[PDB]
């Protein structure tokens, strides 16, 4: 069993006002079976694109969660995600200064 | 009924006769002859022994009837137009029917020169790999050349036994060069397999041909061997690869 | 120099729960998918077919169709066969694919894990497990190798289909393995020590030079971090620097990638 | 013609059921059905004064004032394969045979794989061969290179009942894909 890593970039220059994507890279979990929530200010973003789960030379499985947003001084952004490897869900918030 | 002979080559001008019996002790006897678009054309009958009736086509065949059991048809002066498939059948008046038995057949060639005749040479083409990998089936090809007459008979034989299944054969010869009055023929046929059965060296595969020539009747000048009635075979072992 | 790699991804949670999905990769460009709620593959680029016709792609997807099926019910009796031994949950994960090398040559492969450990693979006419494997693992083996319909189905995939094929997608997509796009960096930072950082982003293809300079003078603090990919098929990476107070005067950021032509990008802190 | 024999060619499918018809200029005394097979020999199938006579897959009619005889086939097989001959007995009980019915039975090729494959010899040329084709598909001609028209199953092939056709020629190296289009 391995725990999940997840990386939370965005996909052009965060300017405030202007539409961008958020992606949430989730890495090197076993067993396949996770649920990831993309959430704005805590909530649940409705249409929001996976990619297909694949996995690495290790075997160990890897997915891609993206969805578009755009940054302001007022909003917060994260990925949720769920695994049996792990007791309760972990949050990575997005840090456009990160 | 029996025919004899069942294959005959003739030179145009030579003295051929063509003889049935039947054992069946029939009154009637009759020559026929066959060819496309014309079925079978009878030539002459008979009634009993040394009676004789003249049939529809009689113009260049007499016809003997020595006794009840056989009948004969003779051509004193053979032609390149009595080049066919000749058939006798008996008839029985005395059991109430019109009902004909017929003979086996007689193929007979009338040719202008014996020195025309040529025996087939046999090659066989083992299967492609190609084949083997995407069908997982293997077809094997007999192939016949360099004969004269065109007819010939083309079998396969697997492990000494005469095979059927997967057996296709061409209905006919192609000319090997048509721009020639005296043009050899060539004929073809496939066998297929599982792609295991072949590829297994235990077995042993060959396509077998029946020529019809010469008798040892015939007179024969050339240096060349007598292009007589033969078997000619090619064979192949199946190969892993 | 290409790779082709069909993943699978078996997942059996109990004898009434099963779920197969698939993915195809030429390199790090992905050619097709087939999800569980899907009946055939789909093909994920215009040229994801390569130079087969469209009879040749039916026969191949029917044969991965029944393939899909077979499989799923074919492990679910093995774990019967297996059991006390092994139980649900049960992973399995197949990696099949050829490399691809100039000329003529090429080099297949079927690679099999259960719960994450390669244990087995197609070899020459047969299944056999690697070194390591777990000795329950012989039975199964038997029972798969049993099946000479699908050794040889497999031996003319590997053999032959799949070198055939991708010779034909390498040269159907050259125009999409060989496109160049521009990155676009940009610099931010967190924090008596900061610690700057140099994002670049929609570079293709992956390699990338970053570095933080300061004048000429490479710094030798840079911290390069992992790829991770964008959601068009390009490449993000990151490159940070742990800096003291006040001397992030003079630090700049520089890129260097195949598709700027030697004209590489150079973004200065302020 | 006293005995007309319509249609001169039939193929048809395995397991199918057809008929083949013969009709007459005038009033004929008996009739009698023959199969001739490929190697040339004539089987009797059926000889009839009247009525209708039944063996096994096959069944004769004769009608003397209608003018015709029938054969009909239940459930052709291989062995049906050959040339169809229909016999009258006309006024002066002379037996007249018609030009004949050639009949091919052909198996329902399901799923077809037209291919062209290179065998080389058992002795040290080369042929092709065209397999795997439906039954509407035609083989073309031409010149220093020959090819076989679809060949004729034995009718005994239990098994393996795919056509095919096959191309050779005198000149080598011989280009195997240019020869079947
Ligand atoms: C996708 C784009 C196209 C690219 C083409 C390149 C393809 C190259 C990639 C090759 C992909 C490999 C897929 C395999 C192909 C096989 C096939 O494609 O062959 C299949 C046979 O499947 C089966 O019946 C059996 C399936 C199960 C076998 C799988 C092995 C099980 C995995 C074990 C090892 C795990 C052991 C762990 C035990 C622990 C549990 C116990 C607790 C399907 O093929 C069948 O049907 C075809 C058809 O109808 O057209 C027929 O043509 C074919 O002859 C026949 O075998
Ligand atoms: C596919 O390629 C393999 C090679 O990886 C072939 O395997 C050899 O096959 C022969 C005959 O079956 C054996 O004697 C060798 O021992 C095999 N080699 C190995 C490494 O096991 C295989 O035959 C090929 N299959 C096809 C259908 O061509
Ligand atoms: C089988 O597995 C699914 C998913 O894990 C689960 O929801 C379901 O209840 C299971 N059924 C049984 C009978 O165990
Ligand atoms: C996967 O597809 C098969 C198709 O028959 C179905 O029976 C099975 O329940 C599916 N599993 C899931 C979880 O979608």
């Amino acid at each position: 069993q391995k725990t999940p890593q997840i990386q939370v970039y965005s996909r052009h220059p965060p300017e405030n006002g202007k539409p961008n994507i958020l992606n949430c890279y989730v890495t090197q979990f076993h067993p396949p079976h996770i649920e990831i929530q993309m959430l704005k200010n805590g909530k649940k973003i409705p249409k929001v694109e996976m990619s297909d789960m694949s996995f690495s030379k290790d075997w160990s499985f890897y997915i891609l969660a993206h969805t578009e947003f755009t940054p302001t001084e007022t909003d917060t952004y994260a990925c949720r995600v769920k695994h049996a490897s792990m007791a309760e869900p972990k949050t990575v918030y997005w840090d456009r200064d990160m | 009924v029996t025919q004899s002979p069942r294959n005959k080559v003739a030179v145009t001008g030579g003295k051929v006769t063509l003889s049935c019996n039947q054992t069946n002790n029939h009154n009637n006897m009759y020559w026929y002859r066959q060819d496309t678009g014309h079925g079978l054309r009878l030539i002459h009958y008979s009634y009993g022994a040394g009676s004789t009736e003249k049939g529809d086509i009689p113009d260049g065949y007499k016809a003997s009837r020595p006794s009840q059991e056989n009948f004969s048809l003779i051509l004193e002066l053979a032609t390149p137009s009595q080049t066919s498939v000749y058939f006798c059948a008996s008839g029985d008046p005395q059991g109430v029917s019109y009902e004909q038995y017929f003979g086996p057949g007689t193929r007979l060639t009338v040719l202008e020169d014996l020195k025309n005749v040529f025996p087939p040479e046999v090659a066989v083409f083992e299967p492609s790999e190609a084949e083997i990998s995407h069908t997982q089936k293997a077809t094997l090809v007999c192939l016949a050349t360099g004969f004269y007459p065109d007819h010939v008979e083309l079998s396969w034989w697997v492990n000494g036994k005469e095979v059927h299944s997967g057996v296709c054969t061409d209905p006919q010869p192609l000319k090997e060069q048509p721009a020639l009055n005296d043009s050899r023929y060539a004929l073809s046929s496939r066998l297929r397999v599982s792609a295991t059965f072949w590829q297994n060296p235990r077995n042993h595969f060959r396509c077998q041909v029946q020529f019809y020539g010469l008798s040892e009747n015939d007179e024969w000048t050339q240096d060349r061997a007598k292009p007589v009635t033969q078997i000619v075979s090619a064979e192949a072992w199946g190969r892993a690869d | 120099n290409y790779t082709f790699r069909c993943l699978q991804m078996s997942s059996f949670a109990n004898r009434s729960w099963s779920r197969t999905d698939s993915v195809v990769w030429l390199g790090d460009l992905q050619t097709h998918r087939w999800s569980n709620d899907s009946a055939t593959i789909s093909f994920t680029k215009p040229w994801s077919q390569g130079k087969l016709s469209n009879q040749q792609w039916e026969k191949l997807q029917h044969m991965f169709q029944v393939y899909r099926v077979s499989f799923t019910r074919d492990i679910q009796e093995l774990v019967k066969m297996m059991s006390p031994k092994e139980d649900y949950p049960i992973e399995i994960q197949l990696s099949a694919g050829c490399e691809m090398y100039p000329g003529n040559a090429s080099e297949s492969f079927l690679h099999v894990a259960f719960q994450g450990k390669y244990v087995v693979r197609f070899w020459g006419t047969s299944w056999q497990t690697v070194p390591g494997a777990p000795s329950w693992l012989d039975l199964p083996i038997k029972v798969l190798n049993a099946d000479q319909g699908t050794s040889a189905t497999v031996q003319m995939l590997l053999n032959d289909t799949c070198p055939l094929f991708v010779r034909g997608l390498l040269e159907a997509g050259k125009s999409d393995l060989e496109k160049q796009e521009k990155p676009v960096a940009w610099l931010s930072s967190v924090p008596g020590h900061r610690q700057l950082v140099c994002h670049v982003s929609g570079f293709y293809p992956k390699p990338v030079w970053v570095m933080w300079m300061r004048g000429d003078q490479e710094q030798q603090g840079t911290h390069r971090g992992d790829f991770l990919p964008n959601a068009d098929e390009t490449w993000y990476l990151q490159a940070t620097l742990d800096v003291e107070a006040g001397e992030e005067a003079g630090l700049a950021c520089r890129v260097k990638h195949s598709s700027l032509g030697g004209q590489d990008i150079i973004l200065y802190w302020g | 013609m006293p005995v007309e024999q319509n249609p001169p060619a039939l193929s048809l499918y395995e397991g199918a059921d057809s008929g083949l018809r013969c009709n007459f200029s005038t009033t004929m005394k008996s009739v009698q059905w023959f199969q001739q097979n490929h190697r040339g020999r004539l089987i009797t199938l059926f000889y009839l004064a009247q009525g209708t006579k039944e063996n096994g897959r096959l069944k004769s009619t004769f009608n003397s004032k209608e003018r015709y005889s029938t054969l009909h086939i239940k459930d052709a097989q291989l062995e049906d394969s050959g040339t169809y001959f229909c016999a009258a007995v006309n006024m002066g009980y002379k037996l007249t045979f018609g030009t004949g019915t050639s009949l091919l039975v052909d198996p329902n090729i399901q799923n077809p794989d037209p291919a062209v494959y290179q065998l080389r010899d058992s002795k040290s040329k080369s042929v092709c061969l065209f397999t795997d084709f439906d039954s509407q598909t035609n083989v073309s001609q031409s010149s220093d290179v020959y090819i076989t028209d679809k060949c004729v199953l034995d009718m005994r092939s239990m098994d393996f009942k795919s056509n095919s056709a096959v191309a050779w020629s005198n000149k080598s190296d011989f280009a195997c894909a240019n020869a079947f289009n």
